[PDB]
DNA sequence: CTGGAGAATCCCGGTGCCGAGGCCGCTCAATTGGTCGTAGACAGCTCTAGCACCGCTTAAACGCACGTACGCGCTGTCCCCCGCGTTTTAACCGCCAAGGGGATTACTCCCTAGTCTCCAGGCACGTGTCAGATATATACATCCTGT
DNA sequence: ACAGGATGTATATATCTGACACGTGCCTGGAGACTAGGGAGTAATCCCCTTGGCGGTTAAAACGCGGGGGACAGCGCGTACGTGCGTTTAAGCGGTGCTAGAGCTGTCTACGACCAATTGAGCGGCCTCGGCACCGGGATTCTCCAG
């Protein structure tokens, strides 16, 4: 049994090297179609548009997770909290 | 539903790409909310571009211009 | 005798001149301006492709992929401060591990 | 906060007014009646629950007074050792008659209070310029106005969602400052008869 | 009907500076979007400069000012140097 | 020379809304630069939008979609409703 | 005039001249400056409405940029519109954090 | 000695300076700083005084927004006292240091 | 030199009280002074670029306004 | 607290498969060459207006003792989250339609550009007086310490 | 917990006072027509590609269990900063002066618009070969109980 965090840092070294999409394609695409179904009914999507929008959403969440982790380290913790996320979005100005 | 389709270990994989060592159990629902808000905004502006072109097929380039006017510029799909 | 060859450049002076004319940027486009702009774009393209090629050589590959573009832009501080608002698809991030976690 | 003796010949009956802090309201005049307006909450991003109660775009006065009566009837039962009963709502008026246990007839009327600018038909009014000053006119113009319901009672109009303006607080404040000289009924050289003759006229009418 | 990108021009620059380096099509699209982005930045900046000084004629001076604004320090310095050199070449020829 | 300002028009809109309210010269400068900013943003996004469809004619539909893209939700809905009402009144 | 013909307050002719001068496109449609002057009129009306309401709330009869600042920053949707924008002579919101209070 | 608690005068100053709108930085040292940096860039530049006023407006509003975000960082870390690491965090999130 | 020292300690304290700050560390002041110097270096670099483009010798308010326009930190009240 | 034990990871090297490099043929757009007005370059002269300067003023910067209150260090506590298992879920990959809808050409004809001419709205210049800030006394709101 | 002496902020009261609000004169850009063309609309069409479904296949999600390390509360206490008092500074302000350079007005001129011929560079299709993805075994990298 590894130390609780060793294989976590091993995953960090993995996924910072990797470039591919980490969200599963079809649940994400069904989510995008649901959110679009909220706005205008019966819309069709280019698959490249779905992949590009997934790229943008994942890159936005990676930036948000970097700044949230910086905030959580700043409060002398290693555990991130929804308080941390609210701090990050309040600093970014998105709420 | 599809907001549960954004799974707990997918958010954990995104955080491990971001470099997060330790994640609370309430992070996931808040991440679902933030992701839902961000996609509401982006798909709102992209569908607005799509309605302007009198079309019912959302192109990639419309998503590119929506993300451009939000300030999150993405390269490599049209413009 | 093309204007790109006349100036000794690589980027198309005719295409940049056409885009400055029909792009409704001003009523007149002075003839040196597309030359100047093609030169600046040539230098920026050369600098970024230089850093992306060096990133590819550091990964020992002879073909630049978007990962190398991401690493090249985010490692150079001047281009990162130029392009901090630009997300590259299939880019990933820099290797950035926090020392307090180790 | 206006203890408003509208009925000075018998002060045992009260007409207690309640205020309600509303968002900014676009006003639609009804049928050129010059006093009956429609309440339309122009735009509100905070989504205050009055708009959630509203029907369509015009605020339903009948719905407001119905649920207001509903909450009063429901809550005054809970009052112990003070017999407050729901009196008839008849008479095509604000009503909400509540009797407090011995001839204390309280007619509760909730009033909307918009802190917005005055409507255009209230412009040439408030003619206290040569009476008090134009500055007092402009300072009373800065104070908020009020909204009370009455359906347009013109022959066939029934339960219309119209809203007429109230002016009770400005009238009370000019009853506290009524002389051209600002120390009227305050020092013993300027005892006037404005409050006196007004109470005489209102008592004679009642 | 002709999607005019900067693909062959960037490829000429690539084989000029690195003749042993390839490029993917996705990376070529990224460089196309990049060149269009920087072109829009500099062109809008010079357009607004023309509307500030009320000239109707973009010249190399306006592009020089827009480059000095949009780029950071030493990159802008080298870019103004390259542009002045190239305008000198085009003027002499 | 002459200056191009929106000062009297802001004042007319003020007398339409708050008919007996004053406004300072600095606040008028705020609103002049604000109207120039909003005009610049909407005309620029209409120009970009017409360029996206390669149209050389900015129309009222272009301005409508520029309002829908730029301005946030409920205020944009109210503004599109006002603009559509005014254009239909202009056509009559 | 076209402002009278559209029943609007902002000068549609000046907007048409600026669209011709500003080089946004070559041709400018006829309903476009009408629609644009309408949108400017609605935005100016709502912002001056909020500013005058705040001025009445502070009992001031002359609009100063403090009331404009308070009006824009108290509407969350206008705050979403103008979050980057600085109003000069504005100050900020009265905003005390709940951990500071006794 | 009628000494207040160490938070009370801070709270009335917060109420006063959120109520106030005037320039908090003194105008002439700000003018000296602006003329110093512009003389470092291009020698003998005359200044419009309204340009200096606009610079002071932008700088004061930028620092007030920065101090709001700094206060949010310091309250976020279960503290009440700001520190320069809060400022480094806020500018790193805004993207000025990274 | 030392004109950057003209940004006094109680001026930064007044900005903090406008910012809602209760207590202030002793190292806040030099940090704020450096950050303001960096911000001014950016804005004055852009303003000198606009002025030298205008072939003039007098920096005007509109140049500072367009500098702040391209900064994104948009200011009204001076155009 | 240093060595060994073992689970995981990065190249080795073959396979293999499939996307970049590169010509070939067509063709619009770049390049060349006159003509034209005119925007821009240049000169000159005003004249705002920005820089230096005095000199008095007084809030305000600056320094210093000091108590207190908050930061940080330490101490235990515990559960909430990490990790490996153990199950099931469903995403994914490939195929395979059916048709919705994007793109293009082809005619068209309205709508804006452009030109002309007159006005009346828009701006500069007076000015009367009105909101605001001034002080100044007074009252309502908020603390801080002893019983 | 409650009262008392501050202490600051808000309300009312003359007095300014410079800036809004309103009239007045000009004057050029909007308005009202009138024309020409060209962008945009519309019809109709090729054909891409989305939607959906399905089978199989497997990586992954979900749940479970053991436990442990950090979040959290508390004790403690040391110092750093606020509060307050006293002490110099220098910002500010009006005021006048000097001339530097913006701004205006007129006077030319090379340069792009514009048109028109003339042809290559650029793109669409077309083969075609090295670069990237695996898949097992070497080689390395790396954490974890104990005398």
């Amino acid at each position: 049994r590894y130390r609780p965090g060793t294989v976590a840092l091993r995953e960090i070294r993995r996924y910072q090297k990797s470039t591919e999409l980490l969200i599963r394609k079809l649940p994400f695409q069904r989510l995008v179609r649901e959110i679009a179904q909220d706005f205008k009914t019966d819309l069709r999507f280019q698959s490249s548009a779905v992949m590009a929008l997934q790229e943008a959403c994942e890159a936005y969440l990676v930036g948000l997770f970097e700044d949230t982790n910086l905030c959580a380290i700043h409060a002398k913790r290693v555990t991130i909290m929804p308080k941390d996320i609210q701090l990050a979005r309040r600093i970014r100005g998105e709420r | 539903d599809n907001i549960q389709g954004i799974t707990k270990p997918a958010i954990r994989r995104l955080a491990r790409r971001g470099g997060v060592k330790r994640i609370s159990g309430l992070i996931y629902e808040e991440t679902r909310g933030v992701l839902k808000v961000f996609l509401e905004n982006v798909i709102r502006d992209a569908v607005t571009y799509t309605e302007h072109a009198k079309r019912k097929t959302v192109t990639a380039m419309d998503v590119v211009y929506a993300l451009k006017r939000q300030g999150r510029t993405l390269y490599g799909f049209g413009g | 005798k093309t204007r790109s060859s006349r100036a000794g450049l690589q980027f198309p002076v005719g295409r940049v001149h056409r885009l400055l004319r029909k792009g409704n940027y001003s009523e007149r486009v002075g003839a040196g301006a597309p030359v100047y702009l093609a030169a600046v774009l040539e230098y920026l393209t050369a600098e970024i492709l230089e850093l992306a090629g060096n990133a590819a050589r550091d990964n020992k590959k002879t073909r630049i992929i978007p990962r190398h573009l991401q690493l090249a832009i985010r490692n150079d501080e001047e281009l990162n401060k130029l392009l901090g608002r630009v997300t590259i698809a299939q880019g990933g991030v820099l290797p950035n591990i926090q020392a307090v976690l180790l | 906060n206006t203890y408003e003796h509208v009925k000075i010949s018998a002060p045992n009956e009260f007409d207690v007014m309640f205020k309600l802090e509303v968002p900014r309201i676009q006003l639609e005049e009804y049928s050129n009646t010059r006093a009956y307006y429609f309440v339309k909450f122009k735009r509100n991003p905070k989504e205050n629950p009055l708009s959630q109660f509203l029907e369509g775009e015009i605020l339903s006065a009948s719905k407001m007074l119905s649920k207001f009566r509903k909450i009063i009837k429901e809550e005054i039962n809970d009052i112990k050792d003070t017999d407050v009963i729901m009196k008839r709502k008849r008479g095509g008026s604000p009503a909400v008659t509540l009797l407090i246990s011995e001839k204390i007839s309280v007619d509760i009327t909730l009033a909307l209070e918009s802190k917005s600018s005055w409507p255009a038909s209230t412009q040439e009014g408030l003619r206290i310029q040569n009476w008090l000053s134009a500055k007092v006119r402009k300072q009373l113009r800065l104070k908020p106005f009020y909204l009370v319901p009455k359906h347009a009672k013109e022959g066939n109009g029934f339960q219309e969602e119209t809203w007429r303006l109230s002016f009770s607080h400005i009238e009370k404040e000019i009853l506290n400052n009524h002389g051209k000289s600002k120390t009227c009924c305050e020092n013993k050289e300027e005892k006037c008869c404005r409050k006196d003759c007004l109470k005489l006229m209102k008592y004679l009418l009642e | 009907s002709r999607k005019e990108s900067y693909s062959i021009y960037v490829y000429k620059v690539l084989k000029q500076v690195h003749p042993d380096t390839g490029i993917s099509s996705k990376a070529m699209g990224i460089m196309n979007s990049f060149v269009n982005d920087i072109f829009e930045r500099i062109a809008g900046e010079a357009s607004r400069l023309a509307h500030y000084n009320k000239r109707s004629t973009i010249t190399s001076r306006e592009i020089q000012t827009a480059v000095r604004l949009l780029l950071p320090g030493e990159l802008a310095k080298h870019a103004v140097s390259e542009g002045t050199k190239a305008v000198t070449k085009y003027t002499s020829a």
